[PDB]
RNA sequence: AUGCGCGCUAGGUCUCUGGGUCUCCUGGGGGCCGAAGCUAACGCGUUAAGCGCGCCGCCUGGGGAGUACGGCCGCAAGGC
RNA sequence: GGCUAAUCCCCCAUGUGGACCCGCCCCUUGGGGUGUGUCCAAAGGGCUUUGCCCGCUUCCGGAUGGGCCCGCGUCCCAUCAGCUAGUUGGUGGGGUAAUGGCCCACCAAGGCGACGACGGGUAGCCGGUCUGAGAGGAUGGCCGGCCACAGGGGCACUGAGACACGGGCCCCACUCCUACGGGAGGCAGCAGUUAGGAAUCUUCCGCAAUGGGCGCAAGCCUGACGGAGCGACGCCGCUUGGAGGAAGAAGCCCUUCGGGGUGUAAACUCCUGAACCCGGGACGAAACCCCCGACGAGGGGACUGACGGUACCGGGGUAAUAGCGCCGGCCAACUCCGUGCCAGCAGCCGCGGUAAUACGGAGGGCGCGAGCGUUACCCGGAUUCACUGGGCGUAAAGGGCGUGUAGGCGGCCUGGGGCGUCCCAUGUGAAAGACCACGGCUCAACCGUGGGGGAGCGUGGGAUACGCUCAGGCUAGACG
């Protein structure tokens, strides 16, 4: 159970907008609209200078909450990237960017990531023609990620896609809105995504 | 040391002695209380600390601490020894695990409940 | 290959047998230098031909006695008693080191 | 008797240069000549000459250093910043080719004696041989 | 005597065998003389049988005995074919 | 409270004992200041505590304890 | 005590050949050939019955599995320093598949040890595993290889193989039966019981698969095994919802009484549809066998599931578990109240003697999350046994001083050798694991296929600077 509960609170503690609610994280309600201070009794108090540890921990939490991942999946992913050839930070982001649910979000099929997850687990998504109900599932370049033929007239789906008419998608992605399909073209680099994250801080955090 | 000296004598690997003979290498030992009493602590503090003399399954008699606020232990109650010592006490090398055997848990404790062995209460 | 080594004959004293001292060198697995170690092989001299001080090649063979798995191959150097006297000296040093 | 002649050379050089002496004499051996020749070729000394002190052969090593500097302590950057023995008698060290050190990230050298002669770590690798690791310089 | 037979390398309900020359008295799954082929009964990939008929015919020449199933697979690779 | 041997690294000054064309120079010892350098500092510095090599001895928190036990010395006291 | 068959035992023959003494030849430890002499063979059964099969006997190879021997590696204590009588060798012999004091007789006086013998302590070893940047430390459950044991101690018999776990004999301890003479056992096989313990499972299903024994087969046996069950023990996957929703309800907490907080969190709206119900429903299984062909090759045919109606697919379908540690510093997270050296905390530093972020509750927060903590233990940090990678004037640490034994170390040039060193080739370094890649279960875990690497040791070849050795010079050390 990767974190389930009040969210715009994490937006707040991380000090930046993470967009966990989709639209309305786009409204003037995000609570980063006039409560940009963290949650709790002490949120409005002058904040002491963070320890090196603090800084690093917090950056990592930012990244994780962005993807909505267990710690354990996140660690395993990182380590799996530290093993791989190529810059660890970037590989990591690439691997995170490769979760099916994330691909579904990224393709506009779902509004937020948590929603994308639900869409996957419920089997409204196919990958190359077969249903994949695992959110963790790794999309590989070349993969065609589609809305289920059966889920195609779902209210949430129709609205979500008529949204994406005229919208531009990730430059590592292809989209066909008529067909409710999209292709994962290539792994993204750190410039491809806008993340409010210095990944090198995360490498350091796990380096302790 | 010269290298030749190392080839002759070598370097001495140094062993550590166990802070705990609960023997067995075991994580806990069962025992029976012998004396259940109170004791005054070492030079910097004052209190009345609650302890039991325990006769272990492991053949040893040892003094164990009885953590938490209330306690039910008396001369014949059988108990579990978990090890870890009490610093400002004389010769108390192990703690009693509460909730196990004739040790009750700590009544009314709401806070770190698994230390102290008390169940989660219900709410209203 | 039946293993074959070289040593010097330090013991005359048996019947059709010779004690052959064999040195060997090798690097030390940790401290890295070369160390020199040695052991006495009991070797088969049926002819009673090889004498003390002879530096001989020695060979892996069919077992002769307990302790004799090696027989004398050939003589290489003759009469290095410097070796023998070294070893005898050690054995005399033994008489110290006790009680 | 010097117990290690080769070290005595390396050190003669060390102290020599650490006072900025212009040259220094070391009792001559063909091997020392070789080591020297490597340094010279590598830009570490200026060069050396075979010479005669009281009728005994020495090799005279002429040392180089950097420019003069500013602020307090004008003394010049050494050109041999660091020079040390690796193999010594009484612990002999031999690397095979795959075990040949790279030094100071390539900016330094190691001098190995090999059955192909005395060569720099790069030299030895290119020659594809190993041997007794004599010293490192940088 | 010496056998040509199957040894179980899969996982639970995922059986994959090694076609193997071994002494008869070994554990089924234990140390053998050679791996001649592989066998995947559940035919989960394009190659679910490899043989290497050359070594198979060797071992037959020195009188290894294939088991019944071993020999089926062996012959499937035409180790025994004369033409 | 500084194991032995060897090689290398400014000087100044006082001394003991040789040799030399005897302001002084050149050996071998004893002192004091001091270059570089070392050092936690104090200090050491061609009589190293500097730079290096060889070899020996030794160290691994305090107390318990140079104790106990064992062995070996010793007439004993006591020693190792 | 009596009868009787055989592929049971024996006798005579045949002697392909083989064994043994002796001689010669080749080869070189007992390898191969040859000559005379002596000795040694067999077993029948089935049929689709004049031939084919399943067998038998002797011999030579092969393959596979073993025995024995050797180099090297293999924990702690020297407060264990000497050990040794079959002990060390020799000759002859006994024994064995075979070498061997393995055993015996006779002879000799040896063998081993500070390069740690002897003694004591501990311990199955390994592939590997854990940890570490590495070097190193620690470890050897599961899987694979080896060894050893089968209540304790001895012993042999049968046999290709045992000194045999469900074989035999004896002694011992224990249980059981007994008519007191005497008998019967041996789960460290699967399950299960009991004891011990902090603690470790079902007296399950199946012979369908793979494997094993016997059988020409059909088959039979197989707690090997393939499966299922229980345990959050591990690992991996996944759920407890998704979107909207106030300038932001109640409650609660804090409050400078203005307000701040839990917080879009709830309520509520819409949507999806774990669970669950229905229908379909596997792969793993094609052989052996039968038929043609020739019992071959080849072709054709049939049977066969424990898992299990399981996985999986289709339909329907409900908003559907959250907990545990922590918030003085190390260390991410602060306030109120209670308590007043008490009660309690505590890994160290240290908190509590009326203003306690350190006790106890609450509000709030940080961290992980079907877990979270604790205890024990290993590596880590610990460059705190320092090979990498420490030191000894005053911090722990130079022996009171010498002499020299072993041992370590060795100036300049030349030549031979090529042992150390280095190089090339090759052999070995099983599989599993680790690594990379592709692949198979919807992913992963798990699994398969391929690839790479590699210390060490064996063999052949090569180099010669350095180390050694031999030879020959020199004088800068040393001595005279
Ligand atoms: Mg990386
Ligand atoms: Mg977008
Ligand atoms: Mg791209
Ligand atoms: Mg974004
Ligand atoms: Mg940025
Ligand atoms: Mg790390
Ligand atoms: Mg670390
Ligand atoms: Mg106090
Ligand atoms: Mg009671
Ligand atoms: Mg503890
Ligand atoms: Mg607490
Ligand atoms: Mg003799
Ligand atoms: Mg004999
Ligand atoms: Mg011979
Ligand atoms: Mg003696
Ligand atoms: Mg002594
Ligand atoms: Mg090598
Ligand atoms: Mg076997
Ligand atoms: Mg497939
Ligand atoms: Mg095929
Ligand atoms: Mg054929
Ligand atoms: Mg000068
Ligand atoms: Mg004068
Ligand atoms: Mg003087
Ligand atoms: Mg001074
Ligand atoms: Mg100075
Ligand atoms: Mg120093
Ligand atoms: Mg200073
Ligand atoms: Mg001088
Ligand atoms: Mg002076
Ligand atoms: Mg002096
Ligand atoms: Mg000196
Ligand atoms: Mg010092
Ligand atoms: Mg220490
Ligand atoms: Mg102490
Ligand atoms: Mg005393
Ligand atoms: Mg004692
Ligand atoms: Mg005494
Ligand atoms: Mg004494
Ligand atoms: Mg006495
Ligand atoms: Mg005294
Ligand atoms: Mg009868
Ligand atoms: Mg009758
Ligand atoms: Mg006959
Ligand atoms: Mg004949
Ligand atoms: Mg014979
Ligand atoms: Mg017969
Ligand atoms: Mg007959
Ligand atoms: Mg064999
Ligand atoms: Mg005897
Ligand atoms: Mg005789
Ligand atoms: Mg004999
Ligand atoms: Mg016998
Ligand atoms: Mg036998
Ligand atoms: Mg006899
Ligand atoms: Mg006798
Ligand atoms: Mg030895
Ligand atoms: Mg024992
Ligand atoms: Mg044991
Ligand atoms: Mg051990
Ligand atoms: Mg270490
Ligand atoms: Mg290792
Ligand atoms: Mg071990
Ligand atoms: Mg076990
Ligand atoms: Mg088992
Ligand atoms: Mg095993
Ligand atoms: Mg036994
Ligand atoms: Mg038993
Ligand atoms: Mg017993
Ligand atoms: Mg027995
Ligand atoms: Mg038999
Ligand atoms: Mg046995
Ligand atoms: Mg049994
Ligand atoms: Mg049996
Ligand atoms: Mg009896
Ligand atoms: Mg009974
Ligand atoms: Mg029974
Ligand atoms: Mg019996
Ligand atoms: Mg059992
Ligand atoms: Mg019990
Ligand atoms: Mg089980
Ligand atoms: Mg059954
Ligand atoms: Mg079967
Ligand atoms: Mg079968
Ligand atoms: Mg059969
Ligand atoms: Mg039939
Ligand atoms: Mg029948
Ligand atoms: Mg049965
Ligand atoms: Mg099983
Ligand atoms: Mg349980
Ligand atoms: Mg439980
Ligand atoms: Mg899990
Ligand atoms: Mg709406
Ligand atoms: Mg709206
Ligand atoms: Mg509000
Ligand atoms: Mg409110
Ligand atoms: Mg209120
Ligand atoms: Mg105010
Ligand atoms: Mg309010
Ligand atoms: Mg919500
Ligand atoms: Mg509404
Ligand atoms: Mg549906
Ligand atoms: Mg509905
Ligand atoms: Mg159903
Ligand atoms: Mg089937
Ligand atoms: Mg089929
Ligand atoms: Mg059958
Ligand atoms: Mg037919
Ligand atoms: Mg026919
Ligand atoms: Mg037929
Ligand atoms: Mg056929
Ligand atoms: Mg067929
Ligand atoms: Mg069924
Ligand atoms: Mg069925
Ligand atoms: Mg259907
Ligand atoms: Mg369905
Ligand atoms: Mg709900
Ligand atoms: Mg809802
Ligand atoms: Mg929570
Ligand atoms: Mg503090
Ligand atoms: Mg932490
Ligand atoms: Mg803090
Ligand atoms: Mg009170
Ligand atoms: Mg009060
Ligand atoms: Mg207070
Ligand atoms: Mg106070
Ligand atoms: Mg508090
Ligand atoms: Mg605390
Ligand atoms: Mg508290
Ligand atoms: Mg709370
Ligand atoms: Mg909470
Ligand atoms: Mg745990
Ligand atoms: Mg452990
Ligand atoms: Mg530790
Ligand atoms: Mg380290
Ligand atoms: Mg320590
Ligand atoms: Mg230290
Ligand atoms: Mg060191
Ligand atoms: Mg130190
Ligand atoms: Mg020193
Ligand atoms: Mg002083
Ligand atoms: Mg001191
Ligand atoms: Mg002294
Ligand atoms: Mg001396
Ligand atoms: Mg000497
Ligand atoms: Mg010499
Ligand atoms: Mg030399
Ligand atoms: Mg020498
Ligand atoms: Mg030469
Ligand atoms: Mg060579
Ligand atoms: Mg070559
Ligand atoms: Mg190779
Ligand atoms: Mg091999
Ligand atoms: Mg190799
Ligand atoms: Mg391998
Ligand atoms: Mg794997
Ligand atoms: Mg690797
Ligand atoms: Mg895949
Ligand atoms: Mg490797
Ligand atoms: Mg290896
Ligand atoms: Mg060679
Ligand atoms: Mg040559
Ligand atoms: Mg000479
Ligand atoms: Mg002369
Ligand atoms: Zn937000």
């Amino acid at each position: 159970g990767r974190y389930i509960g009040p969210v715009c609170r994490l937006c707040r503690r991380e000090g930046v907008k993470l967009y966990l609610k989709g639209e309305r994280c786009y409204s003037p309600k995000c609570a980063m609209e006039r409560r940009p201070y963290p949650p709790g009794q002490h949120g409005q108090k002058r904040a002491r200078r963070p320890s090196d540890y603090a800084v690093r921990l917090r950056e990592k939490q930012k990244l994780r909450r962005i993807y909505g991942i267990s710690e354990r999946q996140f660690r395993n992913l990182f380590e799996e990237a530290s093993k791989k050839k190529g810059v660890t930070g970037s590989v990591f982001l690439g691997l995170l960017e490769s979760r099916l649910d994330n691909v579904v979000y990224r393709l506009g099929f779902a509004v937020s990531r948590r929603q994308a997850r639900q869409l996957v687990r419920h089997g409204h998504i196919t990958v190359n023609g077969r249903r994949v109900d695992l959110p963790s599932y790794r999309v590989r370049p070349g993969d065609e990620i589609a809305v289920a033929e059966k889920s195609r007239n779902l209210e949430l789906i129709r609205q979500n896609l008529e949204a994406m008419k005229g919208r531009k998608v990730g430059p590592w992605l292809s989209l066909d809105v008529e067909g409710m399909k999209g292709k994962f073209l290539r792994l993204p680099d750190r410039e491809d995504l806008a993340l409010p994250v210095n990944e090198q801080l995360v490498i350091e955090f796990y380096s302790r | 040391p010269t290298i030749n000296q190392l080839v002759r004598k070598g370097r001495e690997k140094v062993r550590k002695k166990s802070k705990v003979p609960a023997l067995k290498g075991a994580p806990f030992r069962r025992g029976v209380c012998t004396v259940v009493r109170t004791v005054t602590p070492k030079k910097p503090n004052s209190a009345l600390r609650k302890v039991a003399k325990v006769r272990l399954t492991s053949g040893y008699e040892v003094t164990a601490y009885i953590p938490g606020e209330g306690h039910n232990l008396q001369e014949h109650s059988v108990v579990l020894i978990r090890g870890g010592r009490v610093k400002d006490l004389w010769g108390v090398r192990y703690h009693i695990v509460r909730g196990v055997y004739d040790a009750a848990g700590v009544k009314d404790r709401k806070k770190s409940r698994s230390k102290y062995g008390t169940k989660k209460p219900k709410e209203a | 290959p039946k293993k074959v080594l070289t040593g010097v004959v330090v013991s005359d004293k048996m019947q059709k047998t010779v004690t052959v001292l064999v040195e060997r060198q090798f690097p030390h697995p940790l401290y890295g230098k070369v160390i020199k170690r040695s052991k006495k092989y009991l070797a088969h001299d049926p002819e009673e031909k090889y004498k003390l001080g002879d530096v001989v090649e020695i060979i892996e063979s069919r077992p002769i006695s307990k302790r004799k798995r090696f027989r004398v191959l050939r003589l290489v150097e003759s009469g290095r008693m410097d070796l023998v006297e070294k070893y005898l000296i050690r054995r005399q040093n033994y008489e110290s080191l006790s009680k | 008797m010097l117990t290690d002649p080769i070290a005595d050379m390396l050190t003669r050089i060390r102290n020599a240069t650490r006072v900025y002496k212009e040259s220094t004499d070391v009792p001559a051996s063909r091997f020392k000549e070789e080591i020297l020749r490597i340094l010279a070729r590598e830009g570490f000394i200026k060069g050396y000459e075979r010479v005669d002190v009281d009728g005994k052969p020495y090799l005279r090593v002429y040392l180089k250093y950097g420019p003069r500097r500013q602020g307090p302590d004008p003394r010049p950057e050494q050109v041999i910043h660091h020079i040390r023995r690796i193999s010594k008698p009484g612990r002999r060290v031999y690397v095979g080719v795959k075990e040949i050190p790279r030094v100071r990230r390539g900016l330094g050298i190691a001098i190995l004696s090999t059955s192909k002669g005395v060569l720099t770590d790069r030299e030895a690798r290119k020659l594809g041989v190993g041997g007794e690791l004599i010293c490192e310089v940088w | 005597m010496v056998k040509i037979r199957l040894a179980r390398f899969g996982s639970k309900h995922n059986p994959h065998y090694r076609i193997v020359v071994t002494d008869a008295r070994r554990k089924r799954d234990g140390k053998y003389i050679e791996k001649i082929g592989y066998y995947d009964p559940r035919k989960t990939t394009p190659d679910w049988l490899k043989v290497d008929v050359e070594r198979a015919r060797y071992w037959l020449s020195v009188g290894a005995q294939p088991t019944d199933t071993a020999r089926r697979l062996l012959r499937q690779a035409g180790v025994f074919r004369q033409e």
